[PDB]
């Protein structure tokens, strides 16, 4: 994928050499943000297991079970079937690898577009950040985030319609589409939104306005909808010919979607994580519906990360 | 036809349509959809003492063109004289 | 890195001398400079290619033909960074090219005239010092599946003290039509003295010489080199030259010639050659041609400089990184040349490092540009000029400052300015012209006269005051009174005085102003005046501004400049749509179209007022029976549409028999106007008022009942409230209905049937002050949208057939029927 | 506020009774559920706090959902038990109330509404119950009887006006106010 990777893909060289690192955009970009995200977090697993001085197959079976919120499927998919530091280097090589393709055929399919820079300075002013095909709705029901998708929808074709893409939780969800549609989204939500500061505390509740955080996320593809549909028979077709799948896992490794566990499915471990990656939706809560006491987050962004939304979704909840 | 006759027939057809649009109606509606939606003007510029046509095409743009404006991504500007003429001559406040 | 893949030396041969130990190396200058051009055509060409330098200037290089695909877009945008959604492959929506592919496709053609023997240089010390792209007018983007052929045209090569400097002109051609220039710069770094093999092509602007003094004309005729092939008067003629310099020295012309086509447009409006250009000379140190037209004549499209410059986006958000490596740019664009690649050609050519592609450089500034500046629209930059005037090395990060400065045409011309963040050195100075977005130009009629309208833009603008000069001048001299002190001042009476020669011509003039009316009786507008009135007053209640004869002229002039404001300032774009609202027509007209001088618009809008005024008759107090009013639908109710209010008027007036027209189609079910009598008018008001009052949907009873009972119904309304409407004591004064606002201080029924009987001796003033040299129809065709046809103006059968079933004119018909021989 | 002072003293209870704008009588404008939604995390990382339920309960079916929890998760949250449920509105038609027993038959008379549609009240009668604004400014849920209902008149026409106003507006609607006092409310005009 030369006529892809522009900048390179040597982070090695962008690791020792920082003046060489690539700019924020091209870093942000989905084939390069994938497999270099998948590499954070199979450092971070392997520094753990490392610190602590046990094998990848000792620490993994310590844990109960393990998932993944977007790309992340294919990191708990590597630790699950990583016994021992060989079997744990090609599990490595093998995310690696997918996620490379997952990130060249998505953007291949929807070529990242600039967003008249009007709206951009709007969103920018307004506070919505930049556009993009990947919008992060809070503090809103379900209903009436479909209520207001049905309002920008209806004035759309079905090629720019906006689809619900992460169910992260009950006050946090994440709208996929072309960036023009999320944008007109957050203009209706704007105008049907509280302003900034008003005092509400004598106003009813019903007729209390809406305080909510519509802000674009920094993903360049829209993931989890129809538009990178096409892009999956692709992805199977370079793993198919690259030899590239996933065997032996160890602990129940949850599905996104459905929540079936990945150890109890017959087909393709690859072929799953590809379809849920590419056009699945994600029911977040349904996937770490399961038991467990202490969980931890192996994602990048820290306190912007994984682990403080799964901590607000299970708040109280004994994990 | 020679650019002669070409003449002659546009200086025809203009003075009977000046003359007789003195006492036939005036097809706003008809001229606001064609510039509209044919044409797919952007900027839609009235050049008078107050924004009456702004006003109108406005009124058009949101009764009938909301959705084809959205569907075609087309961001439409209507401007008046009196009230925009920074924004028509490119003079923003410093 | 080849373009076959084939490893290619460069190989540089030195002669050892062991005899002086202190210089024991000579490099052997002899083919040097043959062996490096052999080096670059292997890269450039492929090694296959063979090497072949014996390549005229004066012959255009002809470049492959190449068919544009959607890979080769997607691979180029991506190289480049360009995230424009006209690019990306949209099913139904014919992906463009970027303008910077005009380079790739142009490559082999702009570089191969670098190449001959007559310009001779060290390619390892060729820079590219600019590169712009013009687009051809009229010529739509490049998109998928064109197949398109470049030609290469060497413009100049000259001899600077920094090196030798050669112009290359690549125009791409599409089905055989020219759709773009590519204008590339080279130099080769150095000193020399072949003065023998430098040239010089030029080709000037047109420039658009007045001749308005017998003195300009004989200063015309004293330049030798003019010649007149075609005996015509002129009062404007424009000048397009090529001139073709060769030098003897740095400073000194060695042979100037100067070849060029004089233009006339004829009041036909046909563009003639009436003559040429021919000027020789020796030993010269400038061309008398340039300098007499540049001093003496205006280029058209003059570029008009903003005051204050307008910055377009930030710092932020216009900074850009270059790249690591240069090599995906160069394989998508062809440029293999090694100082972008190989860090032993760099250090070869003493260069700071692998400098990233000058080219790559204006493709991304390009790209921010068509982002910010032309809000992503990929068609609207038509022009992209820029300068490299310094060096990039990969990982750099640069500053881009956008500044919208003037404009040309109504083409904003954007300064683009790229400097070094880590130096603050300038790297890149551009220039961009691009297209503002299509624009319709909307002209309004009567019902905003306020006093002092336009005086800010009389008091601010040289322009606008030209334009109400003019029309005060005429009206002082030809009507008696100052339009200049009816708006400023707004009387509510004005005596105009007949006294004296310029007297009488003005009672003259007011006296030959007929009207007509049904008995068709014509007869004068002032009856009052004849050969022996003194002075006549004009009086109005409410200001003479509010008199509809003062009102025309006076807004048709403020618009009138406002669009020369606006015109003068070139804010104007090429492609606009222009329309007029009722008296907007013609300031529209007389705007964008000049069909007429400011003189005859004044003249015809003034005798258009007073036919309004006259068409009705009055009474004693100057009472008309006659009116109109606003009438908005969805106030009646929601279902109430434009067919209800149709089938409402014609119902109305088919059963009282009285005048009673939609005569403003302004808004869809918000906003009509209707115009009749009072008594008609009054008669609808309360129709619409009790039909809101008994919820009668007339399109339920048109569809599940048949006509005859829903005209019973509404007829029974029609009945009652007419009776109503007689008995209100005559004139009836309307009221406000819930739908129904009554136009205050209108006492015409203007754009209704009424007027029919007045519009033939309009017809025969407007021919008199419309002469057939003002019409211009390629101002016209496709640009002008009248009020009567409401779609775009056509030369066409159809267009006529149209106007005619409307007017039933016998000049329409006359065309219509003889349509053959204009065929 | 009652979180600080829990915290403060960490070995005292400090009962929290929570009472959202739908209860009788003085009321908040906050949903009976929202605050409780983000704040419940808050006041159980108290252990001394006793979190109790108000403002709508009046049986074991309707009350038994926010003791054992189970309410939370018609809102896609874990279960929230309540530390206990306390009454108001349904102990007043009681035998040992002082309440006039026309008073308790016009109680009973009122239907009521579900949580959905109980801040409707603010601009009409909900189930023979409006609300009403007070002297200090706060609003009281009571019911729609002649009286209650001349009381919203005068705060929507009266005394929202301002002092300057008043008087003159007073001055205006004299005999009417007179009228209706006699008629309507509780005070009759004196005069
Ligand atoms: C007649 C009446 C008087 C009340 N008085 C008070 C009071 O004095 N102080 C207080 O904090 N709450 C008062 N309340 C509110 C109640 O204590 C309780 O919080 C509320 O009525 C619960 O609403 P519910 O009846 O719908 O269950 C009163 C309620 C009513 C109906």
């Amino acid at each position: 994928f030369d006529k892809i990777y522009t900048q390179g893909l040597n982070i090695l060289s962008w690791l020792k050499h920082p003046e060489t690192t690539p700019d924020q955009d091209y870093l942000l970009s989905v084939p390069v943000s994938c497999p270099v995200i998948c590499v954070i977090q199979l450092c971070h697993y392997t520094i753990t297991c490392k610190v602590l001085g046990l094998t990848p197959g000792e620490f993994r079976n310590s844990l109960k079970w393990s998932t993944g919120h977007s790309q992340g499927l294919v990191t708990a998919v590597t630790i699950a079937a990583s016994d021992s530091w060989d079997s744990f280097l090609k599990n490595s090589l093998t995310a690696v690898s997918l996620l490379l393709f997952i990130g060249s055929r998505c953007l291949s399919t929807y070529p990242r577009t600039s967003l008249p820079p009007t709206m951009l300075q709007d969103s920018l002013d307004n506070g919505e950040g930049r556009p993009s095909p990947m919008l992060s709705v809070r503090d809103l029901s379900i209903k009436q985030v479909e209520k207001f998708i049905e309002q920008t929808n209806s004035h759309l074709p079905r090629e720019k319609h906006i689809a619900i893409s992460l169910i992260n939780g009950a006050r946090n969800l994440v709208l996929s589409g072309p960036p023009e549609s999320l944008y007109g989204f957050n203009l209706n939500l704007r105008n049907q939104k509280a302003p900034m500061g008003l005092d509400q505390s004598r106003v009813p509740f019903s007729e209390r306005k809406l305080k909510c955080s519509n802000r674009f996320l920094p993903i360049f593809a829209p993931f989890h909808s129809h538009l990178l549909a096409d892009a999956t028979e692709l992805i199977l077709d370079d793993v198919k010919e690259h030899g590239l799948s996933f065997e032996g896992l160890k602990i129940p490794v949850y599905d996104t979607f459905d929540g079936s566990d990945f150890q109890a499915l017959k087909e393709p471990i690859i072929d799953r994580v590809v379809k849920l990656i590419t056009e699945l939706p994600v029911h977040w809560e349904e996937a770490t519906n399961h038991k467990a006491t202490h969980i931890l987050d192996f994602g990048p962004g820290g306190v912007s990360g994984l682990g403080v939304l799964t901590h607000r979704n299970k708040e109280g909840t004994g994990a | 036809m020679k650019p002669e006759i070409e003449q002659e027939l546009s200086h025809t057809l203009l003075t009977e349509l000046l003359a007789y649009q003195f006492a036939s109606p005036v097809r706003w509606i008809e001229t606001q959809d064609v510039f509209l939606k044919q044409h797919n003007t952007e900027r839609i510029i009235e050049i008078g003492p107050s924004p009456t046509l702004a006003g109108m095409a406005n009124r058009t743009i949101k009764a009938k063109y909301e959705s084809y404006d959205a569907a075609l991504s087309l961001q439409r500007q209507v401007l008046c004289y009196s009230k925009d003429a920074k924004e028509i001559y490119y003079k923003p406040d410093p | 890195r080849t373009a076959d893949t084939n490893p290619v030396a460069l190989p540089f041969l030195y002669k050892y001398n062991p005899a002086d130990g202190f210089a024991p190396i000579l490099e052997i200058m002899e083919d040097r400079n043959e062996r490096i051009k052999e080096f670059y055509w292997k890269l450039w060409f492929g090694s296959s290619v063979p090497y072949s330098n014996d390549i005229n200037v004066e012959k255009a290089i002809l470049g492959d033909e190449i068919t544009i695909s959607s890979q080769t877009i997607s691979e180029f945008t991506h190289a480049i960074g360009n995230k424009c959604d006209a690019f990306v492959d949209r099913p139904g929506k014919a992906t463009l090219a970027p303008m910077d592919f005009a380079i790739v496709i142009g490559w082999k053609a702009i570089i191969k005239a670098i190449f001959p023997k007559s310009v001779d240089g060290d390619l390892l010390k060729l820079v590219h010092l600019s590169n712009g792209y013009k687009m051809i007018t009229g010529a739509a983007p490049l998109k998928k599946g064109d197949v398109v052929s470049t030609k290469a045209e060497i413009k100049a090569v000259l001899n600077q003290p920094s090196g030798k400097l050669v112009e290359v002109v690549g125009t791409i051609y599409r089905e055989g039509k020219p759709v773009m220039e590519v204008t590339s710069q080279f130099l080769y770094r150095g000193e020399y003295n072949d003065y023998c093999n430098t040239f010089q092509k030029v080709t000037e602007t047109p420039v658009q010489v007045a001749f308005k003094s017998a003195k300009d004309l004989a200063v015309l005729r004293s330049k030798e080199w003019f010649h007149l092939e075609k005996d015509v008067q002129f009062d404007v003629l424009t000048f397009r030259c090529e001139s073709t310099y060769k030098f003897k020295s740095a400073n000194v012309y060695s042979s100037i010639k100067t070849t060029g086509q004089v233009l006339l447009e004829l009041p036909t409006k046909e563009v003639i050659q009436v003559g040429s250009v021919d000027y020789e000379a020796g030993t010269s140190y400038g061309n008398p041609v340039t300098d007499y037209l540049s001093r003496n004549g205006k280029t058209i499209e003059e570029s008009v400089i903003f005051e204050n410059a307008i910055p377009l986006s930030s710092g932020e958000e216009l900074t850009s990184k270059a790249p690591g490596t240069n090599e995906p740019y160069a394989i998508v664009s062809g440029d293999y040349n090694p100082i972008h690649v190989s860090r032993v050609f760099a250090a070869y050519a003493k260069l700071p490092g692998t400098i990233t592609h000058g080219m790559y450089s204006s493709a991304s500034i390009r790209a921010l540009v068509e982002e910010w500046a032309a809000n992503n629209v990929a068609a609207r930059v038509r022009a992209f000029k820029c300068d490299f005037v310094g060096m990039v090395l990969p990982n750099d990060t640069l500053q881009t400052t956008m500044e919208h400065v003037g404009m040309i045409n109504g083409r904003k011309i954007i300064k683009v300015e790229t400097r070094n963040v880590e130096t603050e050195l300038p790297v890149l100075i551009g220039e961009a012209e691009i297209e503002q977005p299509t624009t319709t130009y909307v002209f309004t009629g009567q019902g905003s006269q306020e006093q002092g309208m336009g005086m800010e833009l009389y008091n601010s603008s040289e322009v606008a005051r030209e334009v109400w000069d003019k029309a005060d001048r005429h009206f002082v001299n030809n009507y008696g009174f100052s339009i200049l002190d009816i708006v400023q001042n707004n009387p509510n009476e004005l005596t105009i005085h007949f006294g004296g020669a310029k007297g009488r011509a003005i009672r003259d003039n007011y006296i030959g102003m007929m009207f007509e009316t049904i008995g068709l009786k014509s007869e004068k507008i002032f009856k009052d005046i004849d050969e022996t009135t003194t002075s006549y007053t004009f009086v109005s209640p409410t200001g003479l501004l509010s008199a509809t004869q003062f009102t025309q002229p006076a807004l048709t002039l403020m618009e009138k400049a406002a669009y020369e404001d606006i015109k003068s300032k070139g804010l104007i774009p090429s492609d606009i749509m222009f329309a007029g609202h009722s008296l907007g027509e013609y300031s529209a007209l007389s705007s964008l179209a000049n069909v007429m001088p400011i003189e005859s618009l004044v003249d015809v809008v003034f005798y258009r007022g007073m036919t309004m005024q006259v068409a009705v008759p009055r009474d004693e107090l100057g009472r008309s029976n006659y009116g109109m009013v606003a009438v908005n639908p969805s106030r009646v109710s929601a279902t109430f549409d434009d067919s209800a209010l149709r089938f409402v008027v014609d119902e109305v007036a088919n059963k009282t028999k009285w005048l009673l027209e939609i005569v403003n189609y302004n808004v869809e079910n918000q906003q009509y106007v209707a115009a009749g009598d009072l008594r008609a008018l009054d008669t609808l008001t309360n129709v619409l008022n009790v039909l809101k009052i008994n919820k009668i949907d007339i399109v339920k009873l048109q569809e599940q009942m048949s006509i005859e009972k829903v005209k019973e119904h509404l007829y029974e309304i029609v009945d009652e409230v007419a009776a109503k409407s007689l008995a209100k004591p005559q004139p009836i004064d309307l009221e406000r209905g819930f739908a129904v606002i009554p136009l205050k201080g209108i006492s015409v029924p203007f754009h209704s049937s009424y007027l029919m009987s007045g519009v033939k001796p309009f017809q025969r003033f407007l021919c008199k002050k419309i002469p057939k040299s003002s019409v211009k129809p390629q101002d016209l065709i496709g640009k002008y949208i009248p009020n009567l046809t409401a779609k775009p103006f056509e030369l066409t059968k159809e267009y006529f057939q149209s106007v005619y079933d409307l007017t039933k004119s016998e000049k329409i018909k006359s065309i219509l029927d003889n349509w053959e021989q204009y065929e | 506020q009652v979180i600080a002072i829990a915290k403060a003293h960490p070995t005292f209870p400090i009962v929290l009774q929570w009472t959202g704008g739908r209860g009788g009588g003085h009321h908040s404008f906050e949903d009976f559920h929202q605050p409780i939604i983000q704040m419940y995390s808050k006041i159980r990382r108290c252990s001394n706090i006793v979190l109790v339920a108000g403002s709508g309960f009046g049986s074991d079916e309707d009350t038994y959902p926010y003791l054992s929890g189970y309410w939370s998760e018609k809102f896609n949250y874990p279960p929230m038990p309540f530390d206990g449920v306390l009454f108001g509105s349904r102990v007043m038609t009681s035998k040992e109330s002082h309440t006039s027993l026309a008073a308790k038959k016009l109680i009973v008379e009122c239907k009521g509404v579900p949580d959905q549609q109980w801040e409707q009240t603010y601009k009409k009668p909900t189930g023979g119950i409006i609300t009403v604004r007070s002297e200090m400014g706060e609003p009281i849920h009571k019911i729609a009887t002649r009286g209650v209902m001349f009381w919203k008149e005068l705060d929507d026409t009266i005394f929202n006006l301002p002092k300057n106003k008043l008087l003159d507006a007073l001055n205006k609607k004299r005999d009417h106010i007179i009228k209706k006092l006699n008629n309507d409310f509780q005070k009759p005009w004196f005069g």
